[PDB]
C-alpha cells in the first residue's frame, strides 16, 4: 500500500453493529412499513488484544545509533499527554527508521 | 606445548541472553622488564609545598593487568544498548585468560 502498512490478501474482518429498532405506538395494520421508532443509542466497551512477532537487532556497529528521544526544549507542556483542559497532545510523528543497517 | 601451534582463539564479541549479558574482551599486551629485575625502594618528601605528597614505597619488577574501567569490556553501542533498556546491572563472573605468549 501506497500509505504504508501490510498489503494483506485477508486482512482482519470486518466488524458491523448496529441497535435493533423498537418501533413505536403502532395501532393499525398497514402493509407500509413502520416508520416511528424509538430513539436509542448503545454504549460499551472492546478489547482488542494482538500479538505480533519482532526480529532482533544484531549489528556489529561499534559507535552508538540514533535512537528515538524526547528531546524538547523549554516545554511548555508535556507531549503525548493531556493538557490543562484534559486534551490530549501529540506534536511529533514517530516513525520506525533509526537503527541501520549496512547495505 | 608447541612453538607453531596458538595457545588460544581471539574473542571479542557481547552475547545479550534476557537478564544476563556476557562480554569478552580480547587485548595484545606488551610487558617491559622494569627495574632490571630488581627491587627498588621508592621515597619521596613534600612535594608542591604539601607534605601529604611525601611517602615510602616499593617499586617492584613486575607489572599487573587492569579490567577496572568499564570501557574495557562494553563497546559503545552495547552500553548505549544497555542505558536505554534497564533499570540497573550488577557483575556476576569473571574469567581472565593469558596466551600466544612471545619473548624478545
Amino acid at each position: 500500500p501506497a500509505m504504508g502498512g501490510f498489503g494483506l490478501k485477508h486482512p482482519p474482518p470486518m466488524m458491523l453493529i448496529k441497535n435493533t429498532p423498537v418501533p413505536g405506538n403502532i395501532t393499525s395494520f398497514s402493509d407500509v412499513p413502520v416508520s416511528s421508532f424509538i430513539t436509542q443509542y448503545s454504549t460499551g466497551q472492546v478489547t482488542v488484544e494482538m500479538e505480533w512477532e519482532l526480529k532482533k537487532e544484531n549489528s556489529k556497529r561499534w559507535n552508538p545509533e540514533i535512537q528515538y528521544t524526547n528531546n524538547y526544549n523549554d516545554p511548555q507542556f508535556v507531549d503525548f499527554a493531556p493538557d490543562g483542559s484534559g486534551e490530549y497532545r501529540t506534536t511529533r510523528a514517530i516513525g520506525t527508521r533509526y537503527l541501520t543497517r549496512p547495505l | 606445548d608447541g612453538v607453531g601451534n596458538a595457545s588460544g582463539d581471539w574473542h571479542c564479541d557481547s552475547t545479550w541472553m534476557g537478564d544476563r549479558v556476557v562480554t569478552k574482551s580480547t587485548r595484545t599486551w606488551v610487558l617491559p622488564s622494569y627495574n632490571n629485575h630488581q627491587y627498588r625502594e621508592i621515597k619521596s618528601g613534600s612535594v608542591d609545598g604539601s607534605n601529604a605528597n611525601a611517602y615510602f614505597g616499593y617499586s617492584t619488577p613486575w607489572g599487573y593487568f587492569d579490567f577496572n574501567r568499564f570501557h574495557s569490556h562494553w563497546s559503545p553501542r552495547d552500553w548505549q544498548r544497555l542505558i536505554n533498556n534497564y533499570w540497573g546491572f550488577r557483575p556476576r563472573s569473571l574469567r581472565v585468560k593469558i596466551f600466544n605468549i612471545q619473548v624478545k
